[PDB]
DNA sequence: GTCCCTGTTCGGGCGCCC
DNA sequence: GGTGGGCGCCCGAACAGGGACTG
């Protein structure tokens, strides 16, 4: 009696057939755990191979401890899904929780004639026996689809505390509730665990920076030193087209050995001088559209430094980034990589309300390996596995 | 007998009709046998549907077989997802007190067919001689070629084992097909009588257990090797020494090569398999290559020497070491003390134009790893051909994000290295070379060259070429022509891109030669600079190698 | 737009298993 | 001759993507 919504797939798609990939015993084990759990309560059903699709799944350790969460990679399912304002606040709030709700969508039954999208498939260790499939019956974590159907009556439970508290705002995208406020941390949380005791029934957005392009002081310049001069402002001209590079590429005029010294002129140092202010200037033209794919793309500097941009038209970038890890002798390229991805998807997403499409500079196999034993939040970033030109690597660098 | 599951639902791809054809001689009958035991039904002539027949025999000739050609139902049912996601692998069994193998009697025969789908496998006999209106069945149980019949049976095989994987959380049964091995935690003969209460589940639920019931019989069969208390064994390989040989009959080789190369270390098959390049036949004949006859006589040399595996356990621990062999080949295999192997393998996939010996080395340690989650479902720790700092090195300059997991260096040679790095910074006293060349894509006639602040210049002309060569070409001469340090200013992107990445081979002439010079070099420094841009002196070099295109 | 030149997917052949 | 499904290994077809080009 309590009513499902009739939904289904843009219009000539069908449902996703993606592989399941090798799980650990760990996470397989954690999985059988959860599923026994997931079916006895009604919320999952055990299915054939009638059903031709199939979504993969594996299983994150959302904390230091001991209570593993099991995400659906829908990422597939999703962006077959017929879909559907964001809060221009919350980016500018002294401090930001999220929180996981999460098991809340089971309330909800899935509508039938869909749920056989929904499946997926556990593995078994060395293959001992076939693999076993469920489906769901209630709207799945991860899924575009629960937290639309839910928002109604998520609207239902926040109308209060969204009223007698005022100056939070509180925001849904997925799993994750994003709640913002001006408390001071402490008179924060008392209020965060206050939403958390009322639901049943750590960000700091002023603070993210823009890491500009930068370019290179010195005393002394050589044919070298101007070459990599010329060519980076040759290309901060794409972006900022109040760029001037002539007067300066003047210098290295006949046939230079690298390493002669080069005295700047009269203009010369003072061009140089007013491009090193264009580049202070807010990159004129960038105008979020809601429509087109937001593609973030990320450069390894070196010494745990990442550098990324966001960006749907080339050239136009929303943002530029630098998000420093460690610097050490038990480092992580993927751990990083994975974790930079992660902290620039959750921007992403608290300023425009969707997430971005990476473009990872990484070998894909590399990748595919490793990134499940890192990740900790219950959405998947789209993303395509680039080749960095090594040229667009200085570009964007920075200078001690 | 057919069994009490629940039977399965399967319908054709949303638009289709069913199969429908005839065929035709003695045709021999069987199909009396299976009517009394319920597993076809005799039909109506309203049923619209035939599908082709015939016969043939046995995998072993022990039986002279019926079978039916639904490769047009076939084509017409829905699709599955199939639960097969892999073969289970010896080296991945970790040893249980007590121990069976028995299989399935007849079990696809054994498993209901959906009535609703059982008419579209109607199939129609000729005649009882040659010629009158002939007789006509569907089947009630899974039929023997069609699409359906193995992921459905192993579903609903895994379906029925259940409730004694749980009853017993604990007896293991590896599940392959109509296929069985058990372990236990008891003794023999709380196994031998533990192993009963399962014969008769299966019995229970329309599956029999002839014999066929490998016992007390170490060896054990299973899987196509020979299992052990303590080892195993593939079933012995012979490798087919056919004195002359065509791709098919190359193919037999590498094959069972491949399969050869789990467990006998060594195995390589670089030359064998460059053979089939090119190829538009699958019968031409192949002349044995050099490389590859002195490569194929290695071979064989190998499988001669004897060979066991052995088993797993949580307790001990994983290891994995790798060893270069030859031209972009490894071998690996792991362990768990000393010289005991448990696993072994051979990755030789070549992926890129251009590579260097650190990717080919990250490759297989990935390969070795997902492998690993794979069969015992943990990743191993590594000893590897290549010194902590070396790794450190590329893991500093590498601009894309790379990473090796826990290792420790071995000193197997040979050893892996960097044939050479670039200079970060410009080189006093070094010649600066600046290189540029161009190319007609009308005429594909070109030009490439040089021009050095010591005012020296070349021009060499290519021909039958593209932008990217002759670019890739001046950087060559500049390297030839210059003595033992020098820097080098080229305009070219796809260049600075290639050797900032360090090849040592590729598959290109010109690159295996820049790789040459540069590993010869002293010390290089490569400098980019945007193209038609007026710069000096990637000017001069400009016009020098654009008059003609 | 056209060329290049890289990467990727896929399907075919064989191996081995039921 | 005219049988299904699975994983693996290779290789070549189809593409995808970029980066340079033409007048
Ligand atoms: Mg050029």
């Amino acid at each position: 009696p309590i009513e499902t919504v009739p939904v289904k797939l843009k219009p000539g798609m069908d449902g996703p057939k993606v592989k399941q990939w090798p799980l650990t015993e760990e996470k397989i084990k954690a999985l059988v755990e959860i599923c026994t759990e997931m079916e006895k309560e009604g919320k999952i059903s055990k299915i054939g191979p009638e059903n031709p699709y199939n979504t993969p799944v594996f299983a994150i350790k959302k904390k230091d401890s001991t209570k593993w969460r099991k995400l659906v990679d829908f990422r597939e399912l999703n962006k077959r899904t017929q879909d559907f304002p964001h809060p221009a606040g919350l980016k500018k709030k002294k401090s930001v929780t999220v929180l996981d709700v999460g098991d809340a969508y089971f309330s909800v039954p899935l509508d039938e004639d869909f749920r056989k999208y929904t499946a997926f498939t556990i593995p078994s260790i060395n293959n001992e026996t076939p693999g076993i499939r469920y489906q769901y019956n209630v709207l799945p974590q991860g899924w575009k689809g629960s937290p639309a159907i839910f928002q109604s009556s998520m609207t239902k439970i926040l109308e209060p505390f969204r009223k007698q508290n005022p100056d939070i705002v509180i925001y849904q995208y997925m799993d994750d509730l994003y709640v913002g406020s001006d408390l001071e941390i402490g008179q924060h949380r008392t209020k965060i665990e206050e939403l958390r005791q009322h639901l049943l029934r750590e960000l700091h957005p002023d603070k993210w920076t823009v890491q500009p392009i930068v370019l290179p002081e010195k005393d002394s310049w050589t044919v070298n030193d101007i070459q990599k001069l010329v060519g980076k402002l040759n290309w901060a001209s794409q972006i900022y087209p109040g760029i001037k590079v002539r007067q300066l590429s003047k210098l290295l005029r006949g046939t230079k050995a690298l390493t002669e010294v080069i005295p700047l002129t009269e203009e010369a140092e003072l061009e140089l001088a007013e491009n090193r202010e264009i580049l202070k200037e807010p990159v004129h033209g960038v105008y979020y559209d809601p429509s087109k794919d937001l593609i973030a793309e990320i450069q390894k500097q070196g010494q745990g430094q990442w550098t990324y941009q966001i960006y749907q038209e080339p050239f136009k970038n929303l943002k530029t980034g630098k998000y420093a890890r460690m610097r050490g002798a038990h480092t992580n390229d993927v751990k990083q990589l994975t974790e930079a991805v992660q902290k620039i998807t959750t921007e992403s997403i608290v300023i425009w309300g969707k997430t971005p499409k990476f473009k990872l500079p990484i070998q894909k196999e590399t990748w595919e390996t490793w990134w499940t034993e890192y990740w900790q939040a219950t959405w998947i970033p789209e993303w395509e596995f680039v080749n960095t030109p090594p040229l667009v690597k200085l570009w964007y660098q920075l200078e001690k | 007998p057919i069994s009490p599951i629940e039977t399965v639902p399967v319908k054709l791809k949303p638009g289709m009709d069913g199969p429908k054809v005839k065929q035709w001689k003695a045709l021999v009958e069987i199909c009396t046998e299976m009517e009394k035991e319920g597993k076809i039904s005799k039909i109506g002539p309203e049923n619209p549907y035939n599908t082709p027949v015939f016969a043939i025999k046995k995998k072993d000739s022990t039986k002279w077989r019926k079978l039916v050609d639904f490769r047009e139902l076939n084509k017409r049912t829905q699709d599955f997802w199939e639960v097969q996601l892999g073969i289970p692998h010896p080296a991945g069994l970790k040893k249980k007190k007590s121990v069976t193998v028995l299989d399935v009697g007849d079990a696809y025969f054994s498993v209901p067919l959906d009535e609703d789908f059982r008419k579209y496998t109607a199939f129609t006999i000729p005649s009882i001689n040659n010629e009158t209106p002939g007789i006509r069945y569907q089947y009630n149980v899974l039929p023997q070629g069609w699409k359906g019949s193995p992921a459905i049976f192993q579903s609903s095989m895994t379906k029925i084992l259940e409730p004694f994987r749980k009853q017993n959380p604990d007896i293991v049964i590896y599940q392959y097909m109509d296929d069985l091995y058990v372990g236990s935690d008891l003794e023999i003969g709380q196994h031998r009588t533990k192993i009963e209460e399962l014969r008769q589940h299966l019995l229970r639920w329309g599956l029999t257990t002839p014999d066929k019931k490998h016992q007390k019989e170490p060896p054990f069969l299973w899987m196509g090797y020979e299992l052990h208390p303590d080892k195993w064994t593939v079933q012995p390989i012979v490798l087919p020494e056919k004195d002359s040989w065509t791709v098919n009959d190359i193919c037999k080789l590498v094959g069972k090569l491949n399969w050869a190369s789990q467990i006998y270390p060594g195995i390589k098959v670089r030359q064998l398999s460059k053979l089939l390049r090119g190829t538009k036949a699958l019968t031409e004949v192949i002349p044995l290559t050099e490389e590859a006859e002195l490569e194929l006589a290695e071979n064989r040399e190998i499988l001669k020497e004897p060979v066991h595996g052995v088993y797993y356990d949580p307790s001990k621990d994983l290891i994995a070491e790798i060893q270069k062999q030859g031209q972009g080949q490894w071998t690996y295999q792991i362990y768990q003390e000393p010289f005991k192997n448990l696993k072994t393998g051979k990755y030789a996939r070549m992926r890129g134009a251009h590579t260097n010996d650190v990717k080919q080395l990250t490759e297989a340690v990935q390969k070795i790893t997902t492998e690993s989650i794979v069969i015992w479902g943990k990743t191993p720790k590594f000893k590897l051909p290549i010194q902590k700092e070396t790794w450190e090195t590329w893991w500093t300059e590498y601009w894309q994000a790379t990473w090796i997991p826990e290792w420790e260096f071995v000193n197997t040679p040979p050893l892996v290295k960097l044939w050479y790095q670039l200079e970060k910074e410009p080189i006093v006293g070094a010649e600066t070379f600046y290189v540029d060349g161009a190319a007609n894509r009308e005429t594909k006639l070109g030009k490439a060259g040089y021009v050095t602040n010591r005012g020296r210049q070349k021009v060499v002309t290519l021909t039958d070429t593209t932008n990217q060569k002759t670019e890739l070409q001046a950087i060559y001469l500049a390297l030839q022509d210059s003595g033992l340090e020098v820097n080098i200013v080229t305009d070219s992107q796809y260049a600075l891109g290639i050797i900032q990445a360090q090849p040592d081979q590729s598959e290109s002439e010109l690159v295996n030669q820049i790789i040459e010079q540069l590993i010869k070099k002293e010390k290089v420094y490569l400098a980019w600079v945007p193209a038609h841009k007026g710069i000096g002196g990637n000017e001069q070099v400009d016009k020098l190698v654009s008059a003609g295109i």
